[PDB]
C-alpha cells in the first residue's frame, strides 16, 4: 500500500520542513478534478502477495494430480490478481489548477484533494522551492 | 549557428543533426554537442580528420550568443598496415576486431577512436597505445604499442574441514603464446587435491578453447562424517570450449577416471551395488579392493549478468553440466547437475537485495547397473543448507554385523543413522539481503548479512520399502529440511571471513544439526 | 498485467505532481483513434505463467512414456499461448491529435483515451514540460 | 519509529550544534496549521512486524490444509496492516508561517508545533544556516 | 511470439506517447506490397522448444539402443523444425511508401499493413521524431 | 538454418521500418545470375548436430571393442557431414545488377532472386540509407 | 549508547586538538534552554537489542502453538520499545545564545549545558575553526 498521502497542500514531507521557501502571489483559473497514480509499473510486492495466497488455496480441491494442477492455476491467477489489486489502492482523487501569477505568466500544477475548496478566481499564495510548488488558499 | 569551412556535404543539415531551441542559455554541453554531431560522422565520408571547433561571440548586453562553427573537413586516407611491437602473443587478428576500421578501408583518426581502448580488456596489457605511409603522402596505417609465474599460498581454517592449505604456480603466458598453465594443491581433513592444468584459449581463431586437466584426488571418508570407504583416485579430462554470446559458453570433452574402492564398512546401501556389478566379498570383514576405470564424456553451459564482481547484487548466474560414459568401460552411468543464481536489486540506491540459488541433479546406471556410490549427491552443511551438519542429510546406511559386532550379540541389520548421500538432489533457498547496521554509517554499506530459509532433499531413487518394513520408505518425495538463522560475511586483510548461527527448525529423526559455522581462508 | 494507465489525459504519475509546468494554447484538428502497445517485446513473465500451467495440465492424460510427451508438448503450447495472451492485454485505446498552437506551428501528440471526447475544432491547453505534454480540453 | 522529532524549534540535531548561525529579523503573517510526514514511503520495518504477527496468528485455527491457508492469509493481512499502522505513527502536528523580513521580502517556513503558540503579527528571530531556518518567538 | 505489432501507423509504442513531435505534409507515389521480417537471426528459443519436444517424441518408438537412436534423431529434427517454424511466425505483410514532401524532396518509408488501403496519389502527414516517421492517411 | 531471407528486394528487416530513406533514380545494365553465401565458417552447430546423430548410429553395430570403434568412426563421419550439409543449405539464388544512376555514375549491387525478372535497360529506384541500398523496379 | 557528550564547551574531540583556532570576542543576549537530540535516524541497535530480549520473554508463557504465538508478539513489542528508550537517553539539555561579535553583527549558537552558567549580558571568547565554534565564558 503506497502511502501517496504526501501530495496534499496540507501534508508535508520531512525533507522540506525547517527549510526556506520563496513566496509568490497569483490568481487561479480552471479547477478540474484528476486522479493521481504513483509507484512502479510492475508492483512486485503485490504480485507475490497474490501468488502465495492464491497458491495455498489451490491445494484445497481434489487430490493426486487434480490437486497438483489446481495449486498452480490458482497460483498464477492469484499472481495476476495481485497486480490487479495493488495498483487499485493508489488511485487518489485530486485536482489540477492553472494559476495566473502577478508577474504575468501562466503555470499549472496538480495536487491531491484536501479539505480546502478552490474556485475559479482566488488569491492563492504559492510556496516555491527548488522546483517544488504548493498552492495554499487565500 | 554559423558555418565557416568545407563540410563536403553537411552545410544545410546543421539545424537537423546539430540543433537546439533559440533562447536556451549558454551551455557547455548542448552547445558543444552542436560541434560534436559532425565531429565523428565525417569519417563516414572517408574523411580522415573531422575537425569541428566553435568559438562564439559571447554577447552580454541583451544576451544572444552568436555561435561560429568552423568545420573544415579532413581527407581520404586509407588502412595499409596494423603493427604491434614487443608482444609475442597478441594477434593482429583479434586486435583488429576490437577496433572499428578493418584492413583495406578509408581511414580516419577520429573514427578509429571507437577502436583503441577496448583492446586492453584482454586482461594482459598494462597500456594500449596508439600513420601516413612513411614518406608517402596517400596511404596510411593504424599502429599500436604495448607494455607487458607468481606463486600463491593459501592457508585457511574452518568448520567443515578445519585447516586448509593452497599452494600453486600460475603463469598465464607460455613463452609468449597465450596458453594458460596453472597448478594447484589443497589439503584438509578428507581430500588432498594436487592438480596440473593447461589451456589454449584460442584453438580456432574465432574462440574455441581447449583445456587438458591432469588431476589427482586422494580422498578419505571417515574424517568427513560419512561411513567407511577409502579412495585414491587419479584421472584426466580434456574439454573444448567455444564462446557464443559473451553471456554464454559451451563445452564438451572426454574424461577418464580411475578409482580404487577399498576399506568398506559392510552395509546394505553399497552392497546392493557390489552384487549388480559382480563383486561379492565377505559380508562382514573389510579386506577387499574393488577397482574401476571409467571413461566418461562430459559437457556444460554457462551465463553471466552480474554488474560488480565483488559483493555482487545484480544480474543472474546459471550453470548446467552433465556427463555420460561410453558403454565400453568398467561402470556405465550418467549424471546431470544444474545450478542457478540470481541477485535482484529492487531500486537504484541498492540496499535491498534478493538472492536464491536453485540446484538440481540426477544420476543412474544405464543397463541395469548402478551409479557408483562415491559419485552420489550430498546435501546438508554450511555451504548449501546451513544449520545441519555437513553431509548429514541423506537416507542413512544399514551396517552389517561385522568386526554392530558379534561381541555384544549383533545378529541383524543394525539400523544406522550415518549420512551417505544419494543420487537425486534438489536444493532451493530464498535469501532476502538487508542493510548493514551498527557500524559507522559512513561505511555501513559493506559487511553483508542476510536471513535465509534453506531446503535440501537427496534420496535414494532405488531404495526399497517392500523389503524394509521397520525402516520407512527412504524415497519419500517431500522429506524437506528447512532451516533459518543469521550470518555475517565481509572482507578483512586476513582473507575471506564469515561467522554464522542458524537454528534448524524443521528436520526428522536421524537428522543431525549444527547451529554454528565459520569461514576464514577458504572452504 | 502491464499498467499503461497513466497515458491518459486524466491520470498523472506521482513524479509529476506539485511541479511547475508551462502552459501554452492551441486549436485542434485531425482526431483519429489509434491503439497503444505498452510494455516489452520479449514479454518473458507470461511465458512462465503459461508454460507451467500448460505443463501441469500435461500430467493429466495417459501414463508411462506417453505422459512425458504430453506434459512437454503441453508445456511448450502453454508458453506460446502465454506470450500470445499477455501481449494482448496491453492493447489500449488512444487518440491522435493534430493541434495548431496559437504561436503558429503544428504538432501532433498521442494520448490514451480517457472519458472526455475531443472534437474537430476546440481550444486545448498544453501542459508542457521537458518533452512530456498532456492535452486537456478547454 | 524513524526519528522525525528534530523538526521543531525546540529540538536540534546534534549535527548543527557548535556551528555558526546567522540572525535575521522579521514580522509574521498568516500562521496556519499543517501536518508533517516523515520516514519512508514503503515502511519496510512495519511489513515484517505485521507479517510475522499475522502468520503466527494464523496457526491458532484449523488443521491439515485449512491450517496452511489461514497461516498465510493472516501473514499477508498483517503485512498490509503493518505499513498501515507505521505510517500513522508519524502524522505529527505542525505550523506554516509566512514572515516578512526587514529586508523587504516574504518567505514561509514549516515547523513542528511545540508548546509556544505563535500569533498573527509578532517578532521572530530567524536563525539561518546552509538553507536551514528556525523561528524563535520574542 | 515476438510482438511486431508496432510496425503499422495504427499502433504506437508506450515510449512514443505523451511527447511532442513535428508534422510535415506530403503526397504519395508508388505504393507496392512488401513482407516484413523481424526479431532474431538465431532463433535460439525455437531451437530449444523444438529440440525438447522432438526428443520426447523419440522415446516412444523402439526399445534399447534402437530407441536411443530415435531419441536423438527426433531431437535434432525437432531442433531444426523449431527454427523453421519460429521464423515463420514473423512474416508480416506491409507496404513500401514513396512520398513527395511539400518542401520539395522525395523519401521512401516501409510500414506494416493495417486497415486503411493507401492510394496512388493522396495527401499524408508525416509525424516526425528523432529519426522515426509514421504515415497517417487523409 | 541461418535466416538469410532478408536479402531480397522484396523483404525488409524489422530494424529498418518506419524510418526515412532517400530516393535516387537510375537505369540498369548487365544483369547476371549469382549465388549468395550466408553464415559462418566454423559451423559450430551443424558439426554437433551431425556428430551426435552419427555417434548414436555407431551403437547399433558390433560388440565389445568393435562397437567402441564404430561409435567413433561414425561420430567423425557425422561431424564431416554436418558441416557438409548445413553450409550447402544456406546457398541462395540471387542476382548482380549494374545500374547507372541519373546523377551520372555506375554502381553494382547484389540481391536475392525474387519474383520480378529484371532486364538490361529499365527504370529502377534506389531506396538508399546509411550504406544499404535496395533496388526495386520502377 | 550514542555519544552526544562532546557538545559541551568543556569537552573536545580528538580531532579538534593541537590545531589552531582563531579567537574573536563578543557580548551575549537571549539565552534560552533547548533540547539536543543526538544520534541516528533509525535507532537500529537498541531495536534489535530490545527485539531479542523481548523475544526470549515470549517462550516463557503458554504451551505449544500458543507459546509460539507469544514468542513473536513479545519480539516486536520488545523490538519497538527498544527504540523508544534508546531515543530517550540521547536527549540532552543545552542552551541557545545570541552573541554580538564586536565586529558588529549577531549570530547564535547552541551547546550542551555544562557547568558554567551563561547570562544575558557578559563577555565571551568565541573560538573558531573550519566552521566550528565554541563559546567559553569570561
Ligand atoms: C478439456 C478439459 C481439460 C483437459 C484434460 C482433462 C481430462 C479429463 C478426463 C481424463 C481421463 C483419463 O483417464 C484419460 C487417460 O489418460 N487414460 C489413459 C490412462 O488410464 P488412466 O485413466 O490414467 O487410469 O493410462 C493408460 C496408459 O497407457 C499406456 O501406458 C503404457 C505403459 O503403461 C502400461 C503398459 O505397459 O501397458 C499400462 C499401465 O497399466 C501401467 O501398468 C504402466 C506402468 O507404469 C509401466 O508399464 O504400464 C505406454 O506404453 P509404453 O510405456 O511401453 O510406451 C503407452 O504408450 C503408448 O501407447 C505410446 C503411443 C504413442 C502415441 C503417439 C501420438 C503422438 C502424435 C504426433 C504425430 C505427428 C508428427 C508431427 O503409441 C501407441 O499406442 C501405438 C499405437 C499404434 C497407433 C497409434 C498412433 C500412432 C501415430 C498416430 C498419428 C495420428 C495422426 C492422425 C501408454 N499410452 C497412453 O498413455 C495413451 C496415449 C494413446 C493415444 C491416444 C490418441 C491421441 C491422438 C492425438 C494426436 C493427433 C495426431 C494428428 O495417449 C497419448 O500418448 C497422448 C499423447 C498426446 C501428446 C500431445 C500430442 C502431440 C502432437 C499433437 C500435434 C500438435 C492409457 O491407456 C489410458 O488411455 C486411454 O484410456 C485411452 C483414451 O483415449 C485416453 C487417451 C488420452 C490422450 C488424448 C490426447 C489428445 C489431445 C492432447 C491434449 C493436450
Ligand atoms: C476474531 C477472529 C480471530 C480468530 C482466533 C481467535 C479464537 C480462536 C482459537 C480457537 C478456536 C479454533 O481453534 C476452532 C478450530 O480451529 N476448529 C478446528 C480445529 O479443531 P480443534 O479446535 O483443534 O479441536 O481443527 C480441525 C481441523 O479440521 C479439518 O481437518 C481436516 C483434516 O483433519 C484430519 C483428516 O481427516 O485427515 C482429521 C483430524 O482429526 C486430524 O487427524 C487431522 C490431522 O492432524 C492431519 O490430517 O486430519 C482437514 O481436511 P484436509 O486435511 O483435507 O485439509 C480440514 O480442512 C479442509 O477440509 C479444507 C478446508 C479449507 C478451505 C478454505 C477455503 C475457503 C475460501 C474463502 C473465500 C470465500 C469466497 C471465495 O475446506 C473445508 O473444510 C470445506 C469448508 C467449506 C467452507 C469454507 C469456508 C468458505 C466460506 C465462504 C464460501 C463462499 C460462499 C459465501 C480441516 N478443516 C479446517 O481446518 C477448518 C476450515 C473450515 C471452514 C470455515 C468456515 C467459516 C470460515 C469464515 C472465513 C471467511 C468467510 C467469509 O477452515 C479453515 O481451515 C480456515 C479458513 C481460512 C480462510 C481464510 C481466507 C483468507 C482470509 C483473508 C482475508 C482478506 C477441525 O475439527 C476444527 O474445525 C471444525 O470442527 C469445523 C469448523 O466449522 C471450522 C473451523 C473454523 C475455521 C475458520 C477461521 C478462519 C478465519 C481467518 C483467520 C485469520
Ligand atoms: C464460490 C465457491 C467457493 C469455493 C470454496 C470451497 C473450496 C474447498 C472446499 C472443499 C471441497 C473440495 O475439496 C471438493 C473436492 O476437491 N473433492 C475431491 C476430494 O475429495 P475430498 O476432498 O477428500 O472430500 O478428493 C477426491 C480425490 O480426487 C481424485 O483423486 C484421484 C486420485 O485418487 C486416487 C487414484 O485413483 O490414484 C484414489 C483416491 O481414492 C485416493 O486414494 C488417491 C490418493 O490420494 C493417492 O493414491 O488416489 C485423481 O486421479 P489421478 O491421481 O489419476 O489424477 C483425480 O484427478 C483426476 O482424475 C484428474 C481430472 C482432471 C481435471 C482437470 C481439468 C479441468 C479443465 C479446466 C480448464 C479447461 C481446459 C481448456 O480428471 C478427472 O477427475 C476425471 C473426470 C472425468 C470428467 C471430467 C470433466 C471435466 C471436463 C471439463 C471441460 C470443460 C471445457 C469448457 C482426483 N479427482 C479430482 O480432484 C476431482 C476433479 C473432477 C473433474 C472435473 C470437474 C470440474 C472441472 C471444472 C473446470 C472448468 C472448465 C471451464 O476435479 C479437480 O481435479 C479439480 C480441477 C481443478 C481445475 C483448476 C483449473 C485448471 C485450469 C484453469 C483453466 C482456466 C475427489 O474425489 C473429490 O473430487 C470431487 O468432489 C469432484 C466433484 O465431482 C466435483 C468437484 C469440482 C471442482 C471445482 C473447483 C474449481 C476451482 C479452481 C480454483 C483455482
Ligand atoms: C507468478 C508466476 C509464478 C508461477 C509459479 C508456479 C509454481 C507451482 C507450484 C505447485 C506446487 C505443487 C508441487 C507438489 C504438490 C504436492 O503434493 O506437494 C506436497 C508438499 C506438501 O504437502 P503435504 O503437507 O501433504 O506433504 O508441498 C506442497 O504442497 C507445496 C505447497 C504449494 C503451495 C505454494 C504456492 C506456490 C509457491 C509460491 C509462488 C511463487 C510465485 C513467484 C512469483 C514471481
Ligand atoms: C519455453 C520452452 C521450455 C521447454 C521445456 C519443457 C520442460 C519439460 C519437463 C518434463 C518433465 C518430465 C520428467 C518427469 C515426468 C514425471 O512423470 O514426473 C512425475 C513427478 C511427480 O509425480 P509423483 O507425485 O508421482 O512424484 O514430477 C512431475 O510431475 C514434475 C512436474 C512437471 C511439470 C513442469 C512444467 C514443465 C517445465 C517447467 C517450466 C520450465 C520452462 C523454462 C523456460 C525458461
Ligand atoms: C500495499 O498495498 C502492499 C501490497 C499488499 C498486498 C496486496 C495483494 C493482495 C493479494 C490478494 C490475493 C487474492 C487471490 C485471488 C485468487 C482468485
Ligand atoms: C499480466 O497480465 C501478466 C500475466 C502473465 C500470465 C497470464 C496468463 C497466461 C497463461 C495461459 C496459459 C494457457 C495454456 C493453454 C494450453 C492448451
Ligand atoms: C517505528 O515506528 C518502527 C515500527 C515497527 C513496526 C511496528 C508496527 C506493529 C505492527 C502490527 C501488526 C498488526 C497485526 C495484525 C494481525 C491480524
Ligand atoms: C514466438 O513466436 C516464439 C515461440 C517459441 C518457440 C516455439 C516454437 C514451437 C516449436 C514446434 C516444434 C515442432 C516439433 C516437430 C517434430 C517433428
Ligand atoms: C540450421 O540449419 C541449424 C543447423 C542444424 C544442423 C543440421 C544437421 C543436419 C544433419 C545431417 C546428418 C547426416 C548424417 C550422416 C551420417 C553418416
Ligand atoms: C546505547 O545506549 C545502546 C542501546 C541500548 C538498548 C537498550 C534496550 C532496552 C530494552 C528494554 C526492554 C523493555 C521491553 C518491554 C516490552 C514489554
Amino acid at each position: 500500500c503506497v502511502n501517496n498521502d504526501t501530495l496534499s497542500g496540507d501534508v508535508y514531507t520531512a525533507s522540506e520542513a525547517k527549510q526556506v521557501q520563496n513566496v509568490s502571489y497569483g490568481t487561479i483559473v480552471n479547477v478540474r478534478p484528476v486522479q493521481i497514480q504513483g509507484g512502479d509499473d510492475s508492483n512486485v510486492i503485490g504480485a507475490i502477495g497474490g501468488a502465495v495466497l492464491g497458491g495455498f488455496l489451490g491445494n484445497t480441491v481434489g487430490g493426486g494430480t487434480g490437486r497438483s494442477l489446481a495449486t498452480a492455476a490458482g497460483a498464477v491467477a492469484g499472481g495476476v490478481a495481485g497486480q490487479g489489486v495493488q495498483s487499485a489502492m493508489n488511485k487518489t482523487q485530486g485536482v489540477e489548477l492553472e494559476i495566473r501569477k502577478d508577474d504575468g505568466n501562466t503555470i499549472m500544477v496538480v495536487q491531491k484533494q484536501g479539505n480546502t475548496r478552490f474556485s475559479p478566481g482566488q488569491r492563492v499564495v504559492l510556496a516555491s522551492n527548488g522546483s517544488q510548488v504548493t498552492v495554499s488558499p487565500r | 549557428v554559423e558555418v565557416s569551412g568545407n563540410l563536403a556535404g553537411h552545410s544545410a543539415e546543421i539545424e537537423q543533426l546539430t540543433k537546439i531551441e533559440p533562447g536556451e542559455l549558454y551551455n557547455g554541453t548542448k552547445v558543444t554537442k552542436m560541434e560534436d554531431d559532425i565531429k565523428k560522422l565525417l569519417g563516414r565520408y572517408g574523411y580522415a580528420y573531422p575537425r569541428v571547433q566553435s568559438m562564439p561571440e559571447i554577447n552580454d548586453a541583451d544576451k544572444t550568443v552568436k555561435l561560429r562553427v568552423n568545420v573544415d573537413a579532413g581527407n581520404r586516407f586509407y588502412v595499409r598496415k596494423i603493427r604491434f611491437e614487443g608482444n609475442d602473443t597478441s594477434k593482429d587478428a583479434v586486435l583488429r576486431r576490437e577496433m572499428r576500421q578493418m584492413e583495406g578501408a578509408w581511414l580516419g583518426s577520429d573514427l578509429v577512436d571507437q577502436g583503441k581502448e577496448r583492446l586492453n580488456r584482454l586482461g594482459f596489457f598494462e597500456t594500449v597505445d596508439t600513420q601516413r605511409v612513411p614518406g608517402s603522402p596517400d596511404q596510411v596505417d593504424v599502429v599500436y604499442k604495448v607494455k607487458e609465474g607468481s606463486f600463491n599460498f593459501g592457508i585457511g581454517y574452518g568448520t567443515e574441514s578445519g585447516v586448509s592449505f593452497q599452494a600453486g604456480v600460475q603463469q598465464d603466458n607460455w613463452l609468449g603464446t597465450g596458453y594458460a598453465v596453472g597448478i594447484n594443491g589443497t589439503k584438509n581433513d578428507y581430500q588432498t587435491y594436487a592438480e596440473l592444468s593447461v589451456t589454449n584459449p584460442y584453438f580456432t581463431v574465432d574462440g574455441v578453447s581447449l583445456g587438458g586437466r591432469l588431476f589427482y584426488n586422494d580422498f578419505q571418508a571417515d574424517d568427513a562424517d560419512l561411513s567407511d570407504y577409502t579412495n585414491k583416485s587419479y584421472g584426466t579430462d580434456v574439454t573444448l570450449g567455444f564462446p557464443i554470446n559473451e553471456y554464454n559458453s559451451l563445452r564438451a570433452g572426454l574424461g577418464y577416471v580411475h578409482n580404487s574402492l577399498s576399506n568398506m564398512q559392510p552395509q546394505v546401501a553399497m552392497w546392493r551395488y557390489l552384487y549388480s556389478m559382480g563383486e561379492h566379498p565377505s559380508t562382514s570383514d573389510q579386506d577387499n579392493s574393488f577397482k574401476t576405470d571409467d571413461f566418461t564424456f562430459n559437457y556444460g553451459w554457462t551465463y553471466n549478468k552480474l554488474d560488480r564482481g565483488y559483493f555482487p547484487t545484480d544480474g543472474s548466474r546459471v550453470n548446467l553440466t552433465g556427463k555420460v560414459t561410453i558403454p565400453g568401460s568398467d561402470n556405465e552411468y550418467y549424471k546431470v547437475t544444474l545450478d542457478t543464481a540470481t541477485y535482484v536489486p529492487i531500486d537504484d540506491d541498492h540496499k535491498w537485495v534478493v538472492l536464491g540459488r536453485t540446484r538440481w541433479g540426477y544420476g543412474d546406471g544405464l543397463g541395469g547397473k548402478e551409479m557408483p556410490f562415491y559419485e552420489n549427491f550430498y546435501a546438508g552443511g554450511s555451504s548449501t543448507v546451513r544449520g545441519f551438519q555437513s553431509n548429514t542429510i541423506g537416507p542413512k546406511a544399514v551396517y552389517f554385523p561385522h568386526q554392530c559386532a558379534t561381541q555384544d550379540g549383533a545378529k541383524d541389520l543394525c539400523k544406522s543413522d550415518d549420512a551417505v548421500g544419494g543420487n537425486a538432489m534438489a536444493v532451493a533457498s530464498l535469501e532476502f539481503i538487508t542493510p548493514t547496521p551498527f557500524i559507522s554509517d559512513k561505511y555501513a554499506n559493506s559487511v553483508r548479512t542476510s536471513f535465509f530459509w534453506d531446503m535440501g532433499t537427496v534420496w535414494d531413487t532405488n531404495w526399497d520399502s517392500s523389503q524394509y518394513s521397520g525402516y520407512p520408505d527412504y524415497s519419500d518425495p517431500s522429506n524437506i529440511r528447512m532451516s533459518a538463522g543469521i550470518a555475517l560475511q565481509w572482507m578483512s586483510p586476513l582473507g575471506p571471513l564469515v561467522f554464522s548461527y542458524a537454528q534448524p527448525f524443521k528436520k526428522y529423526d536421524g537428522d543431525k544439526a549444527e547451529q554454528f559455522q565459520f569461514n576464514i581462508g577458504k572452504t
